[PDB]
Order: C-alpha cells, then structure tokens, then sequence
C-alpha cells in the first residue's frame, strides 16, 4: 500500500498544472501592483485547502463510487444532483478542457511570434487540432493514455524547481527593485478581488478529486486529512515562490503584454536553450488534458443509473474498452467554445458555475450534520471550515455578477436553467412521446459507433 | 432485433457492413484528416506572417532638451527629475520613445560638446541615481528612452587627456599628437588642416611639447581611433549605459571619426589664394578629414556591441546616426547592407533646412529621401531639432498644423522636437554668460507649460534662459481646453497614426503634384480602404480631384482636417478647396488600388509588401 509520502507526492503533482502558467497574467492586471498579487495566491491556496479538507468529509461518510453527485444527492434531493450532471456536462467539464487546450497553443506559438502577441486565428487552429488530437488518441487506446502520463508529470515538475531556482539564485543577486515599493498602486476592490480570486484558483483546480487515493492509502483515517493539510499547503508555498520568481526578472508592466508569461521568462534568464520552456510546458499542458479525457466517462456512468443523463453516454465500445460516446461528445462542445471565447473570458465563464456547485455541496455538508444525518463521520474537520468555504464562494459567485457584469454569465446561466426545463418534460414527468424519441436515438448510436453497455 | 439495450454477440450481426458500416471510417479518416490540415494551417499561417514593427517603427520619438524641459529644485535648470514629473504628459501623445540629448558631465555644452566623464551625470541635470530613477519611470509607462552619444573627441580636462600629455602609461596614444615648431607665441602646424569652427586645427601643449588634434574647438581633442586601446574604451562605455536599461544610442560626429594618416595638406577650394590666409572651413575640400577608409568598420563594430544586448525578445537596441548635410547617397550607407548591418536609420534632417514653404520644396525632400533609400528599410521625418530656428520661426504659424500632418502620414518614424506639437517659436534675445552658440541657442528656450512665474517651468527667481514672450496663449494648459488647437490635432494624428494598420504598414503612392499642393494616397491590399492626404502650400485653391486619381467616388468624407472645421463633413470631389496651408485626410472604399496598376510602379514605395486578409484577420507576406 502506499504511504504518507506517497500520500502527498500523488495530491501535489495533482494540483500543480497548466494554471500557474496562464493565470499570473490575469491576476496582476486586477491588482496592479506586486504586493497584493502575492496575497492572493495565498489566500486563495488556504481557501483551496479547506474546500478539499470539507471534500475529506463527505467522502469518507458516504463512500459512494460517484464523485460529487453523490453529495447532492445525499443532501437536498434529487434536482441539484441532476443540475450538477447537466452542468457538469455542458460547463464544467468541457470548458475546463477548451481553457487547458487554449493555453497548450499559447506556448506553442508564442516562440513563433517573438515580441509581439499571435493573431486569434493561429492559437484556435492550434488549439482545436489538441482537442481532437487528445480526444482521439484517448478514444483508440486506453494504454496511450497511462504510457505519456508519468513523462508528461516529469516535465511539469522539472520546470517548476528550474523557475524557482532560478528564481532564488537572482534574489540573492540583489535584483530587488520590483518587490521594492509593493502596494503602491493596489486597486483593492469586490470587482477585483473577486475576479482576481477566480484567475488564482484556476491554478488549484484538481482538488475536489483528490478522494479517490483513500482506497490504496495505508491508513487512510488518520493520514489523509494530513497528506491535505501539508500537500496543498506545501503547493500555494510553491506558487508564491514561483510567482515571486517572475517578478524577480521581470517588471509588473511586461508582464501583462505576454500571455505565455514562462515564455517571457526562459528568455531573459536561460539564453543559451530558452525554448527549454515552451517546450516543456507545452509537455505538461497536454499531459494534464489527458488526465481530463479519462475522467468524462465516470460521472455519466454514476449518473446513467439514476436516469438523470442518457445511458447511452456510458456504453463502452467492444473492440476497444474506451468510453467513445462519451468522449467525442465531450470534445464535440469543447470545439464550440473555444471559437466564441479566450482564456481569459472562459475562466471567469468555468470558474463562476464551478463555484456555485462548490457551495451548495458543503452547505450540504452542514446541512447534513447540522439537522438530517446522524449517522457517523470516521474524519471529522471543525466547524469553522465549512461555513468559511460557503461564506467565501457565495462571494465568488455573487460579487462578480453584480459589480463586473459580462455576456459569459448570461450565457452560464442559461445553460443550466435550461437543464433545469429538462427536469420537468423528460425525466420528472416521463411523458409517452418523450420515449420514442430516446429508444430509437440509443441503438442507433450504438449501431453507427459499436459502443455496447459496460455491464 | 434491435432491443436498444444490446450485448456484444447481438451488434455484431448488425453493425457488420449493412449501411452503419462506411460512416464510421469516413467520420474516423475525417477526423484524422482534419488533425494532420489544422496542424498543416497553422505553419502556413506562421510562415506567411510577417515579421511585426520594432519599437523604433512603430511609434514617434519625442527629442527633450533636459536643460529646457521642467525644472524640479528652483535652480533654473530643468534636471532629470522634472522630466519624471512630466512623463504622463508625454503619454497623452502617445510617444513611444523618449530621445534626450547628451548630459553628461560637459565642460562644454555646445559646439558639439566636452565630456569630462562618460560615465556620469553633470550635476546641473542631477545625480547617477536621478537617472535610475527615471529609467525606471520610463519603462513602467510603456516608453523608451535613447541617449545621445558623441565618441569622436573629449574634453581636455578628461583624465585620459591629462595622463596623455604627461605620457603616462598607455594614455600615449589615446589622442592624435605630432611635432610642431611654437617659439614666440606663434605655432606653424603640421599642415593646413583647419577646424570646423575655422582655424588651425592643431594646438600646441605646453606639457607635451607637442601638437594635438581637434576637428572642434580646441577645448575638444580628438581621440585617436586607429589604436585598438581607445576603442575598447568606447565599447565599455557602450555597455555601461546599455546595462542601465537604455533602450539605445544616436551617435553624432560619426564621419569625423577617422583622419587620413600622411597628414597631407587639403586642396583650396581658390587654388589661386595665399596659403596663410585660409582660415575657414569652408575654403577647403574635407577629403582626409572627413570619412576616411575605415570609418565605417568602426560604426559596425558599435552595433556588435550593443548586439550583446539585444537578443532578448522585446528588448532590441535602436542605433541612429545623424546624417551626413552635403550627401544624401553618403548618408544612406548607414543602412548598411543586406549582409552586413548598421544604423537602424540614420536621422533624416532634410525637412529641418526648408526655409520656405513651397509645394516642390517639399515634394523634392519626400522623392529624395524614399528613392534613395535601399529596398527593406525604414524611414524617418525629422521636421525640427535644437541646432536650427523652430518651425513656427522658419516658416510661420499657418504651417504648424500641416507640417505636423505631413510627418504623421509619411512613412517612417515621425520625430518630433519638444514644443513642436503646441507651436513654439524662437526667442527674439538672451544674455547669456556661459559658452553658447548664439546662432543656434534661441531655439532652446524653456518649455511654456502654462501661465505662471516662468510658463510654469521653473517655479523659480529665473531661469537659464528667458522663455518667449508670448507665453501666456501658446501653452501646454491653454491648447488642452481650446477644441481647435496645434496640441489637439498633433493628439488625433499620433493616436490615427498608432491604430490604423492603415498608415503604419501600407503602400504609399505619391501621385502627381504641381506647386503649391502634395497629394499622396495610403492603402493596403485587403483593407477596401484608403486615405488621400491633400496637403496646400500655396496661396490657395480650388481643385478637381476626379480628373487627377481617377479612382475616387464623387463624395468621400474627411476623417481629419487641420483647420479642424471638417470633423465629419462630406465634401464633393468635383470642388475641394484648401485654404493656404490646409490639409484633409480624405477617406473613402474603394476595389481599385493605385500600386496595382502599371502606370504607378514607378511612384509607390513601401517596406516591407504585405496583403491583408478579411477572413483571417491577419497581415501576411506571400501575397
Ligand atoms: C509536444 C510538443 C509540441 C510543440 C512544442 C513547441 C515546439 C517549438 C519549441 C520551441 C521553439 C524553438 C525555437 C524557435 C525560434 C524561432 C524559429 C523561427 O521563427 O523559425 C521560423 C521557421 O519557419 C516556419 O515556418 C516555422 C513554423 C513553426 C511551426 C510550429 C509548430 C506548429 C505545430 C506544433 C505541433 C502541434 C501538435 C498538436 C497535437 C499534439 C522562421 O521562419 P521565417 O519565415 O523566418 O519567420 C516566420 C515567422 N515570423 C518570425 C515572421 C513571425
Ligand atoms: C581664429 O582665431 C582668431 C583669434 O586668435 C580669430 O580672430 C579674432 O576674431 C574676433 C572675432 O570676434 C575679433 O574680435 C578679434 O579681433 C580677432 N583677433 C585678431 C588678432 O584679429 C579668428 O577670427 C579665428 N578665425 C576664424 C573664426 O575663422
Ligand atoms: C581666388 O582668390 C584670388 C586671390 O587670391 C582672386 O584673384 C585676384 O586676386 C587679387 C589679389 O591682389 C585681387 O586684387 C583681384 O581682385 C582678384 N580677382 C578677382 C577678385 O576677380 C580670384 O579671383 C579668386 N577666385 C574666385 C573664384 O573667387
Ligand atoms: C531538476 C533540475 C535541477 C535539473 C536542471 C539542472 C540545471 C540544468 C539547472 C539547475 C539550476 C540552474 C541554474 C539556476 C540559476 C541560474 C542563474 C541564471 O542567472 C543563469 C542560469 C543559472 C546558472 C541556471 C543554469 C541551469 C541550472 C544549473
Ligand atoms: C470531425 C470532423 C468530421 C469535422 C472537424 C471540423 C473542425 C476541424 C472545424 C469545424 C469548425 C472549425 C472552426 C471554425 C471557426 C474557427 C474560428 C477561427 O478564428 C479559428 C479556427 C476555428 C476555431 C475553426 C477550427 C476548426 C473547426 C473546429
Ligand atoms: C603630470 O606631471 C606633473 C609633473 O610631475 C604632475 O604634477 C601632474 O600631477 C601629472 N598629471 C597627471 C594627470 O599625471
Ligand atoms: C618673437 O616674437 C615677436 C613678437 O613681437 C615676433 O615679432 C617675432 O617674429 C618672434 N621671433 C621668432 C623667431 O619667432
Ligand atoms: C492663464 O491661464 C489661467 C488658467 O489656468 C487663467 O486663469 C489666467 O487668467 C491666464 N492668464 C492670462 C494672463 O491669460
Ligand atoms: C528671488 O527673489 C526673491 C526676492 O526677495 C527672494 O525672496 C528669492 O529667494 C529669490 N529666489 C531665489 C531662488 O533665491
Ligand atoms: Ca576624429
């Protein structure tokens, strides 16, 4: 089995991933100045903590095989679980898959483009030919899958120690100038500090699922509330000395004209093989939309016997053991995101309903202990945790609406009331016409993609 | 048979061949297929794009006189630390570089100058740290700054001169010595080389017991760039300045660089004149004083230096040189050649000479500079600079606005002297107790910012040197509330200028023009758009301009104006008129551009070609 140190080596390299990459661009243009930018990377890394130590609860009392359906089933009934399936379907999952696959062609291209930004065209064509890449190779094969997985985790630590590094070595140097007179120009405020805590917690997602590893830990009780306690927080230490590594070389103003702020970085301070970074980065970002592919089938399966989702989705084809109905429609609306909208404008759309499913999920941890359930908890995490994590994600989902409207909320929350009229007219009522539009759509499916049910 | 829920065994009878079977390989090869042409697109879409504007290309320059510009500490000098304070006015022009003249610490601060120490800032300006401190400004604005840098002589008073005459060490050679016979006051030289400034250019120390050489006055030797020891002093001080972020040099007296080695006597210009009447620099022809043989390997070893530091992305080091005034084809190789790279451009100063505003003075300027220019390069417009009368003085005030507009939509890199955009003029008259050139000192008067105790420069008793006297309408506070003013219009043109791709990278056409009017198209393949500037230099008129470009509609409207009475008016093309010293930015849609007929290859110019292209939004080169 494995153990405390295995507990933790497998959550960190979890949780570090293409966001610390992509998001200190977008943090630093809403704070304005390096002082608090650094803040928030910490006070997001904490908040991150205390949403998966409360994750911690819920998965040991219920002990289910769904991930986070489950939860809400458990607690408020059968309509949030189901709005979570519809979100998790059209919003969550393949929005976070268009954002990794949006800033894989950023660092793919920006060397190209030396000094000036990529035009649209080019990191869409580039970004739509790793969707379909990454969604094929993932259908064809499962051992392809597991065969570039713990290469692609190499390079993505092997770049994080050379940034920070190098970063220290610089500091001793002297090179203080940036960090000199922080906080001079902080505009602290709901509309930014909000959307600035959307861009930092971008980088942590992948804590949510951090559950699964109780199974094969040695003793999962006693050990796994602390292989969370000390992995994440020994991550968001990781950032701040990587985010404090950029601004060692470069100033607060050229940080915000590059997208690929690594790029920028591996130039000015690794002449000799500077496109060591674009190169690796590139590794590390395809390496983590494959670890989104094999996920698509797992919750549709969990939510395919409830009759919330269609079972067709959870067929599994015969010549190859890879969910394909499953994954070619999840790549099939990844597409269609990534032409209207940019990095920027997706992770304010994935991390506003992300969150609200994130409250509602430990207000039900509460809710459960606090009234219905009294059934017995092994791990139990104080009081105090919870009612901060809803009392922080009811702000990151209603501060950024009302003071920094944009069209991508409207169209997020569209999309799950429209779920929502899905509900009543198919599953609710199970109206007599609604049938013979399922049954002769599933077999065909079947009979055109040779998928057949898994059990 | 079909029972929607079905098991492997069941499928496979069905799922065999009957119609189900052909689609799922040809969606599987339309997959692949599309994988293998996007990855395929977009290396033809990053090759075919063209390679996008340097900093020095994409923006004006702002050339500041530090000693006029604002004065922090009441001294009457502006410094280093009121050019900080002024650097949010300079983004309201959106300047891109900000070009200050030499302040290093001087003995001289004219006649081409006398540096006592590369290496320092002279007090009046303030101190190393002042300087850090606006490096540091400026980079966080989004801005440049490049420096003047003059290598050619020092002041006497340098260390390197002082150990020179004590043949200390070394420092032997480091200046230009030879033997002369001085007995009773009275030095006949080594030949009859004569000084820029007019007279013997060889001066006797009383040291050294020697002669030494000065192109300048004679506060100014000559260093000697024939030994390898001087210039590698001069690539130390290259990196010293590049180290503390400048963003590049403009190097002056470049083509005093190197004398001739035999030290022969020059030809008279009047062969039949006494040879102990010759004083002035003009009674002689300059062929062993001026760009010698190997003047130009020592220029293209300053832009290998100073490739030490721009390798980086986004940092590149801008290298100009200011341009030869007798020769335009000795000027264009400083552009170096398509192996072999030099100056980024070397300063066109061409328009700063006209002192009378006609129609063909002007055109002539324009046609010979853009055809004398090698195939790939980059111009620049340079309409005023401290050594000449002010434009409001040269030419008159009617002409501020159309000469601001001529820059602007020329090709290039438009570089503007301060005062320029709010229409400064000379002083009449200053006492002055320093070592000035009175010739050229009144157009360095201080900046008018306002109506206060020195147009708001100094805040002082009394500044180095008196401003104009009509400060009190033509200033910075004044022009910025007035709709209709030469600072207004130099904001539109610099801000449709910085976001048009219109007039950065298009073609330019110059169709015909008689006297006292310039017409000049701008236009770009795939934008179905192009501008017509219609500049008036003469008395005034009323012109047809659908007999001349044979490409324009009957109603075209004027997106600018510098009478600024036409914001958004349409006008007839039949009957434009233009009253003296007028001119339009007409724009219109058109499917017929210029470049492309035949009767026009011989008078379009541009760069870098480079089509548009509506479906992909880009610029790309093949075309
Ligand atoms: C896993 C690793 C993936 C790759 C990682 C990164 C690899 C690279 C890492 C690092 C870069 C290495 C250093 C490069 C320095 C600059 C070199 C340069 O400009 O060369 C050009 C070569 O001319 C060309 O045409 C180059 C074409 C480049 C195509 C890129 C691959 C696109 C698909 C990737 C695969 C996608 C797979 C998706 C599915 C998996 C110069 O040509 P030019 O005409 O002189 O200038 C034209 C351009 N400008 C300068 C004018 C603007
Ligand atoms: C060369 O230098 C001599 C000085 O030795 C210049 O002669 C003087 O010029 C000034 C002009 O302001 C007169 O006031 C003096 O009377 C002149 N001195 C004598 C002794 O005549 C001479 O002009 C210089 N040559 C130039 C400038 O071409
Ligand atoms: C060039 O200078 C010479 C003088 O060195 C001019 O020749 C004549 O010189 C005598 C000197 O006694 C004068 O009296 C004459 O008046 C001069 N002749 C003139 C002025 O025509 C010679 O003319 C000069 N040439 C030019 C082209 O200026
Ligand atoms: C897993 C990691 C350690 C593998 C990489 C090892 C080597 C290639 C790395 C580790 C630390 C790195 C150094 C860190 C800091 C600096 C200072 C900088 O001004 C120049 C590069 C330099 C000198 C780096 C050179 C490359 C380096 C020596
Ligand atoms: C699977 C087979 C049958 C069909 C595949 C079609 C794919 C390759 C096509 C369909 C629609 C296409 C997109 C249409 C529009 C845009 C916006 C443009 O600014 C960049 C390219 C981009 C994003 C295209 C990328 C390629 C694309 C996604
Ligand atoms: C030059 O020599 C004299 C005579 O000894 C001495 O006084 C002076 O200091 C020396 N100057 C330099 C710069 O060496
Ligand atoms: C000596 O000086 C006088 C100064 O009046 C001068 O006339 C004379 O020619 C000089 N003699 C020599 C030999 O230089
Ligand atoms: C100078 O300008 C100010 C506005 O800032 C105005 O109040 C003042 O009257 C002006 N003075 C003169 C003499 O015009
Ligand atoms: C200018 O003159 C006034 C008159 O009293 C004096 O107070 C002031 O100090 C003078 N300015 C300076 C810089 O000395
Ligand atoms: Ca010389």
């Amino acid at each position: 089995e494995l153990g405390l140190f295995s507990g933790t080596c497998i959550i960190v390299g979890t949780i570090i991933g293409s966001g610390i990459f992509i998001s200190p661009k977008s943090v630093l243009s809403n704070m304005e100045a390096v002082g608090p930018c650094l803040i928030i990377w910490a006070m997001c890394g904490v908040l991150a903590t205390l949403g998966a130590l409360c994750f911690a609860e819920l998965g040991t009392m219920i002990t289910k095989s769904g991930g986070e359906y489950p939860y809400l089933m458990e607690a408020f009934g059968p309509i949030p679980a189901y709005l979570f399936s519809w979100s998790s379907l059209f919003v969550i999952k393949p929005s976070s898959f268009a954002i990794i696959c949006l800033s894989f062609s950023e660092y793919v291209c920006a060397p190209f483009y030396s000094g000036c930004s990529p035009p649209q065209v080019v990191i869409k064509t580039l970004a739509a030919a790793a969707i379909l890449l990454i969604s094929t190779v993932n259908a064809l094969s499962v051992r392809l899958g597991s065969y570039v997985q713990n290469v692609f985790t190499a390079a993505k630590m092997v770049i994080v120690v050379i940034i920070i590094i190098s970063g220290l070595v610089l500091l001793a140097q002297g090179n203080t100038r940036n960090f000199e007179n922080s906080f001079e120009g902080a505009s602290l405020s709901v509309g930014s500090i909000s959307l600035a805590l959307y861009n930092g917690l971008w980088a942590y997602d992948g804590w949510n699922q951090l559950n699964y590893i109780t199974e094969e830990l040695r003793n999962p009780f006693r050990n796994l509330p602390l292989a969370i306690i000390i992995g994440i927080p020994l991550v968001t230490g990781c950032y701040i000395l990587m985010n404090v590594s950029y601004f060692t070389v470069m100033t607060a103003t050229e940080l915000l004209q590059s997208q690929a702020v690594a790029v920028t970085f591996g130039d000015r301070v690794l002449y000799p093989a500077s496109w060591i970074v674009p190169l690796f980065v590139a590794f590390s970002t395809i390496g983590a939309a494959n670890g989104s592919c094999f996920t698509a089938g797992r919750l549709v399966f969990v939510a395919g016997r409830e009759g919330h989702m269609l079972k067709v989705l959870s067929y599994i084809s015969v010549k190859r053991l890879t969910p394909a109905p499953a994954i070619m429609f999840h790549s099939m609306i990844a597409i269609i995101y990534i032409i209207p909208g940019d990095i920027n404008s997706l992770v304010n759309y994935f991390s506003f309903a992300a969150w609200l499913f994130y409250g509602l999920t430990i207000t039900g941890l509460i809710v459960m202990r606090f009234t219905r359930k009294e059934l017995k908890r092994p791990i139990k995490v104080p009081i105090f945790i919870p009612i901060l994590v809803t009392l922080l994600s009811v702000f990151l989902v209603l501060a950024p609406i009302i003071s920094a409207p944009a069209w991508e909320y409207l169209y997020c929350v569209l999309f799950m009331l429209s779920g929502l009229v899905f509900y009543f007219l198919f599953v609710h009522y199970k109206f007599g016409w609604a049938q013979k539009i399922s049954k002769p759509l599933t077999m065909h499916l079947q009979m055109l993609m040779e998928v057949v049910p898994p059990e | 048979r079909p029972y929607a829920g079905m098991p492997k065994e069941v499928l496979f009878q069905f799922s065999g061949q009957a119609r189900y079977r052909i689609p799922r390989e040809v969606l599987f090869w339309l997959t692949v297929a599309s994988v293998l042409l996007l990855i395929a697109a977009t290396i033809a879409i990053i090759a075919i794009s063209p390679k996008c504007l340097d900093w020095w290309q994409a923006g004006p320059m702002y050339q500041i006189y530090p000693r006029s510009f604002r004065d922090s500490n009441k001294d009457g000098d502006g410094d280093l630390k009121g050019i900080q304070d002024k650097l949010d006015y300079i983004t309201t022009l959106n300047i891109k570089t900000v070009w200050i003249t030499s302040f290093y610490k001087s003995s001289l601060k004219d006649f081409r100058h006398a540096v006592e120490d590369f290496q320092e800032i002279d007090p009046i300006f303030g101190t190393m740290k002042d300087f850090e401190n606006l490096v540091a400004a400026i980079h966080d604005k989004g801005l440049k700054l490049i420096i003047d840098f003059i290598p050619n002589h020092t002041s006497d008073k340098h260390a390197w001169f002082q150990w020179s005459r004590n043949r200390t060490g070394k420092y032997t050679d480091y200046y230009i010595w030879h033997d002369c016979n001085y007995e009773n006051g009275t030095t006949i030289p080594p030949n009859n080389w004569l000084s820029v400034y007019g007279n013997s250019s060889w001066h006797f120390d009383e040291v050294r017991k020697q002669c030494y050489f000065h192109q300048f006055m004679k506060e100014q030797p000559d260093l000697n760039f024939r030994n390898p020891d001087v210039q590698e002093e001069i690539k130390e001080i290259i990196q010293f300045w590049l180290s503390k972020g400048v963003d590049g040099f403009s190097f002056n007296a470049l083509q005093y660089l190197l004398e001739a080695k035999h030290l022969r006597d020059e030809a008279q210009v009047n062969k039949t004149q006494i040879p102990d009447t010759v004083t002035h620099y003009s009674q002689l022809h300059h062929d062993f004083t001026t760009t010698q043989v190997g003047m130009h390997d020592i220029v293209r070893s300053f832009r290998q230096t100073m490739n030490q530091y721009s390798r980086e992305p986004g940092r590149y080091r801008f290298m100009g040189t200011e341009a030869h005034g007798e020769s335009i084809t000795e000027t264009m190789v400083y552009y170096g050649l398509p192996f072999i790279q030099e100056a980024d451009f070397p300063f066109n100063s061409y328009l700063s000479k006209l002192d009378k505003p006609s129609g063909n003075s002007v055109s002539e300027v324009i046609t010979s500079w853009l055809e004398n220019m090698p195939e790939g390069k980059w111009p620049n417009w340079m309409t005023g600079g401290p050594d000449n009368v002010r434009l409001t003085s040269r030419l008159g005030e009617k002409y501020v606005n159309i000469m601001n507009m001529l820059v602007f939509t020329l090709p290039g890199t438009p570089i503007t002297y301060y005062g320029e955009e709010i229409g400064m003029r000379n002083i009449l008259a200053a006492n002055l107790n320093e070592n000035y050139d009175t010739g050229t000192l009144f157009s360095k008067s201080p900046m008018q910012w306002d109506n206060s105790s020195n147009a708001g420069f100094s805040e002082g008793n009394h500044t180095w040197l008196p401003t104009s006297s009509d400060y009190h309408t033509v200033n910075v506070d004044v022009q910025k509330t007035q709709p209709r003013s030469a600072l207004k219009l130099y904001q539109e043109l610099s801000l449709l200028h910085a976001n048009e791709l219109l007039l950065s990278r298009g073609w330019f056409c110059y169709l015909r023009n008689d006297n006292h009017s310039i017409m000049y198209t701008r236009e770009l393949d795939g934008i179905n758009k192009v501008f017509l500037m219609v500049l008036n230099f003469g008395e005034s008129s009323l012109l047809n301009l659908k007999e001349m470009i044979s490409n324009i509609p009957t109603r075209v409207r004027i997106r600018l104006s510098t009478s600024s009475a036409y914001s958004g008016r349409e006008v007839d093309t039949h009957a434009v008129t233009l009253a003296s010293g007028e001119g339009l930015i007409l724009e219109y849609n058109t499917g017929n551009l210029l470049h492309r007929q035949t009767a026009f290859k011989d008078r379009c110019f541009v760069s870098n070609r480079a089509c548009y292209s509506r479906v992909l939004n880009i610029l790309y080169s093949l075309c």
